[PDB]
Order: C-alpha cells, then structure tokens, then sequence
C-alpha cells in the first residue's frame, strides 16, 4: 500500500507549482471573447425565416 | 293520409328528450373517430374494431335518426313516398351492424386475458380485417334480400312500418340470439378469472376481495346490462305478434322501436370515454392545442 | 415538386421503414430477463441446468423455449462491484430473477430492499428464488449453529396455519424456511400501488421445474398488467 | 510508516487551496453587473424524428451539420437527414446494450459500444452497398461509456474501471492509457486545439489530460457523481453537470471555480450539458423530463424546452450553430431552432 | 464487382429475344439498374429503368410498348424481353447499376455488354475532333437547353468519358464532386446552362470519347460527344 | 472537496460503554443519508445501522440490536454513535459513509475499496 501513497504524494507534488493567473484577468478575457460573436450566433439573434434550412 | 293526425298536445316537451339522444349520437360519436384517426399511438386493432363501431353508429344518427323522429311524433311521413324503399334498408342494416361488432369486442378482450403470452401474435392487424368486413357483409346481405327486394310482403300514404311475415321472423332471432349467448359465456370466464386473481393477491381476508368482486362487477354488469335492456323488448314484441294476432298497438311500436335506436348513443359512451386514456386524448381536443402538434397518451 | 434523386431517397426511406416494421413483431414476441444473484448461490448451476432448451465480455445471453414462447436471461460477468450505473439499463425488463443462498442472509436482504426502492426500477418485478434448500436440512438438524444467535426475533415466532409442506420431513425444518420467507416478504409488504408484486419459490439447482416456474410467475404478471389496465382489478 | 505520507498529503493539499484562494480576489457576478440581459427566448420544434423501438441513448451531428446518428437499446444505429426527415442508413448491432456513439470528422466512419465492453468501428462508404465490421476493439476490463473519434486512425475510450485509453485502429492496440481515477469515468470532451481533452468521474472531480505526454496535468473538485462536461469554445473553460441539480464553470488558467447555476425548484440531476457557437447560452438536460437554458454570465433562467414525456438522455449543438438536437427515453429525436 | 451480360445474336425482324444481366460481388438487392443502348457509331440511349423493391418502372419512347423488364434478387439477376424487333434496334447492350441517396454516386459501374444484330432536355456539343499533343492542357464545352439548377441547390450534371476498347467509366457527378478512382488532375465547372471541363495535364493513356448527361428529368438525354 | 473524519476510537474492557464521532465538510448534511459499517479482521465489509435525513427512520443490524443507539446533528454537522456492553467480537474498523444521491431511499455503499465517499476509518478493540 506504500506504492500507492508514493504514487499519490508524486502526483500532487508534480502538479503543486504551476503558473496561475488573477480570476479578473481571465473574466475579461471570456467577456471579451464573448461579445466578439454576437453577431454569428443564430440562437441569440434568430435569422430571418428566408435563410432558415428549418422552416 | 293526412286526416290522420297525433293526439300530443301543445306540452311537446319530448322533442327533446329524444333530441339529445340524437345530438349525443352524431357529435358524441364523431369525436371518437377524429381521436382514433389522429393520434399515432392508439392504433392497435383493438382500437380499429372500436372506430368501426363508430363508423357504424355514426352513419344511423344523421340518416336514420332525426328523420324518423317525425314519424315518432305526428306519423304523417311527408319526406317522400321514395326514400321509404331506402330508409327501411337503412334501419335493418345500419343496426344490425352495431351488433356484431360487440361479439368482436367481447372475443378480443377475452383473448386479451385468458391467454397473455400469445396475445400480440394471433391477434394480427389482418385478424380485425375479417372481423371488419364480416359483419357489414352479414348485414348488407340480409338487409337487402329481406327487406330491400320485397320478399316480406304478406295501406294510404303514409309512414310504412312494414312488419315482418312468417317465414323470416326467426332469421331475426337467432340472429340475436346467438352473439348475446356468446357474449354472455365470456365475459362469465372473465368474470371468474378476475375473481380468481382477487384472492391471491390478498394472501383470504373478506373485507377486500369483496371490494375486488364490487370493482369487477361494476366494470362488466353495466355493458351488459345496458345491451340487453335495450334491444330484448323489442324481440319479444316481434315473437309475440308473430305467431298471433296484431295485438300490440301502435302507441308502443314507436317506444320499443325508439328505444333501440338509442343504444347507438350509449355505444361511444360505454367503451370509449369510460377509460382514462380516451377522455385525455379527447379533452386535449377541446383546447386547440392538437394544432401545435400531437402528443403521448398517458395510456 | 422534387427531383429525380429524392424521390428514390423516399422510396428507399420507405423501404428502409418497411424492414424496421417487419422487425418489430420479434420484438415483441419475445420476454427479457435479468437475473442476479451473488457467488456463493448456485447462479452458475441454473444458468447450467437451462441449457436443456471472448475473453473479458461483459454480459452473457442465455436463450431458451418453452411453450412455443422464447426467452432472453442476461447474466453479467465482467463488472466491477459498484453497481449504481449499470442498472438503468434494465428499465424495460419483465422480471428480475433474485437468487438466495439459505446456508450472509442479511447481505441479500439489503440488497433486496435497495433494489426494491429504486426509483427507475419500479413497475419491474421480482421472482425470488431460495436456493440450497437440501443443505439447509442438514445443517438444522446438525444443530451446532442456532439460528437464533444472528436473529434474535426467532423465539416470537409460530409455523402458520397457510403453510403447507408436500414432504413429511419435519416441522423445524419448515419453521426455518417459513422465517426467513416472512423477513423476505415484509420488504415488499411496507409498498403501495400495486405496480410490483413479489413471486417466492423454493427451488433447489438440480430441479428441471425451474422453467415452467418462470413461465408460470410471467403468465401471472401480464395478466395481472392487463387486468389492471382495464378497470378489472 | 503510512502516518508521515498522510501528514505531507494534507500539508500539501493544504498549501494548494490556500494558494487557490491567494490568487482569487474578485467574483464574475460583481463583474457581470452591467451586460444587458440576454431577454426571454423562445424555440419551438421543427421536425420530429420517429422510428426507433426502445430507448435512445446517444446521439452525434456531423461535419456538415445535415446528418445525424442516433443509437437504440433495440440493437439500431440510424443515420438521419436532418433537412427532409429521411433516413440513410439503419445498421444492426450484435449487442443491444449500447451506450455511447460517435461519428467520423470526415463522414467516413462511424463508432458504437456498450456493456459488451467492445468498441466496433462501421465503415459507411464502401465498394459494395452494405455496411460491415471493420474494427473490434476489445482492451477494456468495464464498460464503454463515452467515445470520441480525433484522426480517422485514432479513437479516445472511457469505460466502467478507472481507465481511459488511445487506440490506434489500423493495428488494434493500446498507445496510451490514463489512470489516477477512483470511481467510473462516465463522460469525456475533446478541446478544438486537439491536444488536450477533459475526463469526470464519479468521484467529484474533473481532471485533464495530455494526449502526447500520457500524464494528468490538473484537477478539480462538486458533491456528487458528474454525469456530463463539455468545452468552451474559446478552450480555456468547460462546465460540468452532476446528480446534485447544480452546474460549475471552471477556467483552466485560473484553476477555480467561477459560477454556480442551481434553484431551489430544481431536484433532479443533470445528464446532458452543451455550449452554443458563442459560447453564450447553456442547455442542460434534467431528470424532470424538461431542459433548461441559463445565460452563462449572470447564472440568470431564459426559456424552456419543454415537449418531452420521459427522461431527457442525450442532447447536442451544431457546429453551425442552426439546430439543438434532443433525445429523450421515449424513443423520438426533436429539433430546435 | 462483376457484370456479365448473355444474349445477343443475329435475330430476323419481326422476332422475340431474351438478355439477361447477372452480378456477382455486391448486395444487388439494394441497387437500382438502368439499360444502356450504344448504337455502332451513334451516340448513346436510354432504354429501361428499375428501382429497388421493384416498386418503380420507367421506359424510352421509343420501346415504350416493345421491351419488359424484369429482376429475380434471390438469384441475383435482371433480364428484359425484346419483341417486334426492327432495324433500328442493332446495338450493344450495357447494363449499369446506380444507388441513390445523400452522397451517393450514382452510374459507378458498367458491364462488359452484348451486342444483337436484326438482318424532351436536348444537349449541344457539337464541338467534333479536337486533337492536342500530349502535355498541355485541355477544355471541353458543354450547352443545355434548359437550366439545370434545381430549388434543393444542386445541378445535376454528370460526366462520363470511354476509352477505345471498353466500357465508359464516371469521371464528375453533379458538376463538382470528383469520382474515386480518377486523378485529380480533372476538373469540371459550370454555370446553369454553359458547362465545362478541364485536363490541366494530359496522358498518353487519355485518348477516348467524352459524353455528358442530365438527371433532371427522367427522359435522359445523353449528346453526340467529342473525339480527343 | 469532501471528508469524513472519524473519532472515538480506542481500546476498552469487556461490558464497558464507548462514543464514536463522525464529522463531514463539503457539503448540505441535512439532504443525505448517513450509514456505519465496520471491517473484521479477515472478513469483508459489513453494514450496521443507517440514519434518514429526519431521524425518524432507524435500523440496526440484528446481532448488535439493544446495545448501539445511532443520532445525528444537523445543525453542528455531527453523527454520533453509543456502543455498551461490548463483546469480544465486536472489535474492528469503524467508518461513517453517506448514500451517493440526495433524496433518496436506497444506497450501494458496501465495496471492496473502491467507495470514495467514505472515511478514513477508526481502530476499536475490547479484550
Ligand atoms: C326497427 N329497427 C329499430 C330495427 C330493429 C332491429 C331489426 C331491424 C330494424
């Protein structure tokens, strides 16, 4: 059962020093990404009923 | 001939009585096969037999029925000399229709119960075929070769009630004969199985089995009971004129022969709206909402 | 208003929905069955005895006629323990074929009642069957293990008058199973609806009685279905 | 002994979640203050996809956004055409216990598996007119739960043990396989850069994987069994659904929780959670035999999908972002627009 | 795949004869066959149509009331009778399979074919030789009578070219897509009413006849050709 | 992240009384149902007695029925459990596991192992 211990302290050694941003930072980074496609998106803005394969 | 004139008086409050019935039978009935006919589940021969029957009741509560509803109450008969040698083979045809249908009914939910396992197999949608078209056969042949080409015969211008003679009064009684005895003997096996499966299940104690035995009775007495009420006055009154005199009056022929028309009223109200599938199919009718799209029977 | 191309694609829809109809009376035609069951009880010998009639699969199929009617029983082989997951599948099965090892009783008894509660494997019912009911004898009348010492509600205990043995063997032996055929029906008892019934058999691995027993248990739930279904019960 | 391991374990968990909450220092909600709301939508049903016997489980769309495969309990694999409702292809199956399909990038192959724990991969275009077995592989010791197609010679599996796989399926074998799972890994999404996927198990965590290195690269920990994920389409966030009638947002660089979606009406579980092309609208799947859509930047009701009789199982987006495809247990396939 | 066609002879007018078409080495139960007439130095016609499921029947105007179409799937064959043979009936007989779904290429495979001898949409290509050197490239054009382009947003037009010595073969189907076997080194285009095609480089081994065909209406016209 | 840490555990004479704690973080204690079961030396897992989200139902296992008492505390987040008058076979590893899915009547959480909401577990021994 040692192994098992062993093999549990390495992964959460290996995965202990990571680079980590500010939760602002990546909030505006998804808003921004987010109101960049407004305008290609036919479930927020319906298309006309012409340019419609489901009519 | 015209001086022959009805004794009722101006309280003619029975127009009505005998109004709803045939209001009930045409609007009542129609319903019943807009339901069947739309929705996709529903579609097992069961269900086939049960808007046959429909078809058949619905056809004697606009045909049949609001015009002899004149001949019931002044008998003066002044639609046409013309239609009497169809309206006649309108009534011993459409009726005797809506009888043999009940005996398929009867033999379907018997082998529904008596035998599960094998049920969807020999039951066939082909089966119902057969059991569809007999019955309108048997009737259209007999009501033509009887009636029709005026083999019967043994007045003024009036309303014809051509009774019949003495050498085809019997081909109108076991005719009913037989289907009724049939009926009876399986729904008394049904009866028993249903008993039979009440007292294993509480296991016996009587103070539910009793409940059980009630349920059942309910469910079955009530069909029978409503045909065999309303069709049995009239074939005593056919074998007791016949073989004898005329006795009988006319004050009553239009009772018993009313009578029996109404029994195509209670038809869509015995085996469709009594179970809860049929009424939910029926009120989602009423609400418009069938124009969105169809839906699930709760079945 | 269509091409020449689309309605070839309809007609070939068609005949695609033609040959689904037509494999739709197979379907159902035919009875599935899921039996369970732990190690120790003689699974291994049933599904042996029903053959009267690859390497890490997960699922066995067992098919066998009787009265010109065919069934399916669906055995499983290569899970792990938990079984929280796998078993939503059998939502449609007809009956369930519980297995019990009378010579560890309790182990079963939850197992029971936690599949007796599911909430996905309601309206499904449960044929119980008891097995090893010869060594059961041996073992009571050898008398160095009590009963009492793992269930202490055994002293209040009486033979019923409903009880009926076929063998004049010995009461003791009856008291034993009728016990342990009361605490397996009390979990089905504290239920409501009706939607699923409990079906108890005592049944050894060496009798060739078992498939009239399942034939017999089915037989009863549809009709038992189709009374209901018709305002007959 | 096994004292001094536990004790470096929790100092080091210890340290992670404080390092965690170090580098939180605002909510999204306080941020997401002055968007104008996305309004009330309405959808409603276009076609009505029947012919199936039993249950369906899993559905995929296509490249092209026409085409769709849909798997039955019957035993069935069909191929529909979305546009005029027809059907292309009705494959039969040896196991009817499927769970899970998926259908080629190319329009070439198509995949299925189940409790047999056997993933079999079906060649559509072929010389002849029919379609046959070209690959069974067999590797696993549970069973199949989700499978996802990223070459036409690669295949990702996730089955019952604790296990996922990389197969490759012009020789039939194993390149890589992950572990460090407790509990059964259910579902399983693929990231646009094709180099990175997400695994959840049922045991409350989510992890990452690469599919180069072999080797988990973070982990996130919900209160019950996960039951769905799915990704962003940016590829730095995904939302998971779980069994306690609530969705989370998780960002990767952030490596922390952002949003809850949950409401005090809602007690059945999630099965089925998806995206739209602007990564703006949410469609869960529940257990109620409805389906709600949530605005994934208020945490905020719009709409619902109601129509369906039993549970909702599977649910998908087009790539063009034109249709919502649903399925339920009541063996009928709906579209949305 | 393999088609085999038996029949065939030197028929006297006025007779009755029997041609018979058998396939072995695909699902025939599932594919829809045509019958393709090639008169000796005349073009090409259609003749006979049947669907799967024989649930569809179609015929020329000219054998509308002459030949009968027939097929057995358990024994994997398809035959026509011919009666009231005339003169203009001396030809060599292809029997071609097509299957028709989203995607599907129909006109993938033509038999070896048999000959017999007795002792609407019109296409112009009136374009005759045009002989080039092997290694520059080549175009082909093509008029119709009527646009092609149909509601559903496809044109139907296929392409088919015959080497001297055998059977043609499918080279573009609806005016876009490429066959399987064929190089890429073809290409095809078009506009509703004027098409073409193009070889950017040419091989020796790509001296044949070049035919077109429409699928618009059931009345199939093929065109006289062109002789590289 | 969710934990069960249990505490009470020891070493006590035949016929005497003992406590066991069991606390919980990470989660609504008051929509879940709280089992206890205990290990054997050489013997596989064994289910003892179970608490509802009210308390209203309760069951024991036969062979320890009359002697254990099971309660909860919503409000501090606590499951206790009462031992007297202990007998020589009643000692081994002790745990405090919760069902998988809120509002519900059934759970399967006896497993070789392999059940991950489930504490790490307590030494009782009596002699
Ligand atoms: C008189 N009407 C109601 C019917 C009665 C039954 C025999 C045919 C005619």
């Amino acid at each position: 059962s040692i192994a098992q211990a062993r093999k549990l302290v390495e992964q959460l050694k290996m995965e202990a020093n990571i680079d980590r941003i500010k939760v602002s930072k990546a909030a505006a980074d998804l808003m921004a990404y987010c109101e960049a496609h407004a305008k290609e998106d036919p479930l927020l803005t319906p298309v006309p009923a012409s340019e419609n394969p489901f009519r | 001939c015209i001086k022959s004139s009805y004794a009722p008086w101006p309280r003619a409050i029975l127009y009505g009585v005998l109004g709803l019935g045939a209001l009930l039978a045409v609007f009542g009935n129609l319903l019943v096969i807009i339901a069947i006919l739309h929705f996709k589940q529903l579609h097992t021969p069961t269900n086939f037999l049960v808007a046959s029957l429909a078809c058949a009741d619905f056809l004697v509560g606009v045909t049949v029925m609001p015009f002899s509803t004149v001949r019931s109450v002044e008998s003066c008969w002044y639609f046409g000399e013309s239609y009497c040698k169809f309206h006649t083979c309108f009534d011993t045809s459409f009726c005797f229709a809506s009888l043999f249908h009940l005996c398929c009914i009867s033999i379907d939910r018997y082998i529904a119960v008596t035998d599960p396992l094998t049920y969807p197999t020999k039951f066939t949608v082909s089966v119902s075929g057969l059991c569809i078209a007999l019955s309108w056969f048997f009737s259209v042949t007999y009501s033509f070769s009887i009636f029709y080409t005026g083999a019967n015969e043994e007045t003024c211008v009036g309303g014809c009630q051509a009774p019949l003679n003495q050498n085809w009064v019997l081909l109108c009684f076991l005719l009913f004969f037989l289907p009724t005895v049939v009926m009876v003997f399986l729904y008394g096996r049904i009866f028993l199985v249903a008993k039979y499966q009440a007292r294993k299940i509480e296991g016996s104690y009587k103070e539910r089995v009793a409940k059980r035995e009630r349920k059942a009775a309910k469910t079955l007495g009530i069909a029978m009971a409503a045909f065999l009420v309303s069709w049995l006055p009239y074939i005593i009154d056919a074998v007791i004129d016949a073989y004898m005199n005329f006795i009988t009056p006319a004050y009553v022929y239009e009772i018993l022969v009313w009578c029996v028309y109404y029994n195509s009223a209670m038809n869509p109200l015995i085996y469709a709206f009594f179970y809860p599938w049929f009424r939910k199919a029926i009120k989602l009718i009423v609400s418009g909402k069938v124009f969105r799209a169809d839906s699930s029977t709760t079945n | 208003t269509l091409s020449a191309e689309d309605k070839a694609a309809v007609e070939r829809s068609k005949m695609i929905e033609k040959q689904l109809q037509k494999d739709k009376q197979v379907y159902r035609a035919t009875h599935r069955l899921l039996l369970l069951g732990a190690d120790n009880s003689g699974k291994s010998t049933i599904v042996k005895q029903m053959r009267i009639y690859v390497k890490t699969s997960g699922i066995f199929e067992t098919k066998f006629q009787v009265d010109k009617v065919n069934f399916h029983m669906f055995d499983v082989g290569a899970q792990r323990d938990e079984r929280r997951k796998w078993i939503q599948c059998f939502n449609d099965v007809t009956a369930i074929i519980f297995v019990v090892d009378s010579s560890r009783l309790q182990e079963a008894l939850n197992d029971f009642k936690s599949i007796w509660n599911n909430r996905w494997l309601r309206t499904i019912s449960v044929i119980l069957f008891l097995n090893k009911q010869d060594l059961l004898a041996e073992k009571v009348l050898a008398g160095k293990s009590k009963i009492e010492d793992y269930f202490p509600e055994f002293a209040r205990y009486t033979t019923p008058e409903d009880a009926t043995p076929e063998p004049g063997e010995d009461p003791r032996v009856t008291r034993a199973k009728y016990f342990i055929r009361d605490e397996f029906l009390r979990i089905s008892t504290a239920s409501g609806d009706g939607r699923h019934y409990c079906y108890p058999h005592f049944t050894c691995s060496v009798d060739t009685e078992n498939a009239r027993r399942i034939f017999n248990d089915c037989r009863d739930i549809i009709q038992r279905m189709h009374l209901r279904q018709y305002e007959l019960l | 002994e096994l004292d001094q391991l536990r004790q470096e374990a929790e100092q080091l968990k210890n340290q992670i979640r404080d390092a965690r909450k170090a580098c939180a220092d605002a909510t999204l909600s306080q941020i997401t203050n002055n968007i104008d709301p996305v309004g009330r939508i309405q959808m409603r049903t276009r076609r009505t996809l029947r012919g199936h016997l039993a249950k369906i489980y899993a559905m995929h769309w296509g490249t092209d956004s026409r085409l769709l495969v849909s798997a039955s309990q019957d035993g069935k694999l069909i191929i529909w055409d979305s546009y005029t409702t027809n059907k292309v292809h009705a494959i039969p199956l040896r196991s009817s216990w499927v769970m899970t399909c998926a259908y080629a990038p190319s329009g070439n192959y198509v995949a299925c598996g189940g409790l047999d724990n056997i993933c079999s991969i079906y060649n559509l275009k072929t010389r002849e007119g029919n379609v046959r077995v070209s690959r069974e592989l067999a590797g696993h010791t549970g069973y199949l739960s989700c499978c996802r197609f990223l070459d036409d010679n690669q295949i990702v599996t996730s089955s019952g043990d604790t296990t996922c796989a990389l197969w490759d399926i012009e020789t039939g074998q194993q390149t890589t396989t992950f572990t460090g799972h407790t509990g059964d890994v259910m579902s399983l999404s693929l990231a646009p850069d094709t180099r990175l996927f997400v695994s959840g198990a049922c045991d409350a965590s989510a992890k990452l994987w690469d599919v180069r290195e072999g080797m988990c690269r973070q982990t996130f920990t919900h209160e019950s069994d996960i039951n769905a994920i799915c990704f962003f389409p940016n590829g730095n966030a995904f939302a998971t659904g779980s069994d306690d009638a609530t969705c989370r947002l998780f960002d990767l660089r952030a490596d922390q929780e952002l949003m809850t979606y949950s409401h005090d009406n809602i007690i059945c579980g999630i099965t089925s959670v998806s995206f739209s092309k602007s990564g703006r609208l949410l469609l869960a799947g529940y257990d109620d035999f409805n389906c709600n859509v949530w605005d994934a930047l208020k945490a905020d009701r719009a709409g619902v999908l109601a129509g369906h009789d039993n549970r909702v199982s599977c649910l998908g987006v087009t790539d063009d972002g034109m249709a919502v495809a649903t399925g339920s247990w009541d063996s009928f396939l709906k579209i949305w627009n | 795949v393999q088609l085999v066609e038996s029949g065939g002879g030197l028929v006297q007018p006025g007779g009755s004869r029997k041609l018979s078409c058998s396939a072995s080495g695909f699902a025939f139960s599932s594919f829809g066959m045509h019958w393709v007439r090639q008169a000796p130095e005349k073009g090409l016609e259609w003749v006979a149509y049947i669907s799967s499921g024989s649930g569809t029947i179609y015929y020329a105007d000219t054998v509308k009331g002459r030949f009968t179409i027939s097929r057995d799937d358990p024994k994997n064959t398809l035959f026509l009778q011919m009666t009231s043979l005339r003169s203009e009936d001396t030809a060599m007989y292809y029997c071609v399979r097509s299957i028709y779904y989203y995607g599907s290429s129909p006109f993938d495979f033509w038999g070896q074919g048999t000959t017999l001898t007795v002792s609407d949409i019109v296409m112009t290509q009136a374009t005759s030789s045009v002989p080039v050197t092997p290694g520059e490239s080549v175009s082909i054009s093509c008029r119709s009578s009527k646009s092609l382009l149909h509601s559903n947003g496809n044109t139907y037009l296929y392409w088919f070219l015959q080497r001297p010595g055998q059977s043609p073969q499918l080279l573009i189907y609806r005016m876009s897509n490429l066959a399987s076997g064929v190089p890429d080194r073809f290409s095809g285009s078009g506009s509703g009413t004027a098409f073409t095609l193009t070889i950017s480089r040419l091989e020796a081994e790509d001296v044949g006849v070049y035919y077109c065909m429409q699928h618009l209406e059931y009345p199939l016209t093929f065109g006289a050709g062109t002789k590289l | 992240q969710v934990q069960l840490q249990e505490s009470g555990g020891g070493l006590v004479q035949p016929g005497g009384s003992l406590r066991l704690s069991c606390a919980a973080s990470g989660f609504t204690f008051s929509n879940y149902k709280m089992n206890w079961v205990r290990q054997a030396p050489g013997k596989g897992l064994e289910w003892v007695s179970d608490i509802s989200q009210s308390g209203a139902s309760i069951s024991y296992t036969g062979s320890v029925k009359g002697r254990f008492t099971i309660s909860r505390d919503n409000a501090k987040n606590t499951l206790y459990l009462q031992m007297n008058s202990l007998k020589p076979e009643d000692t081994a590893v002790y745990y405090c596991a919760r069902c998988p899915a809120p509002f519900t009547r059934d759970c399967f959480d006896v497993t070789s192992t392999t059940y991950a909401y489930r504490g790490q577990g307590t030494q009782v021994t009596v002699s």
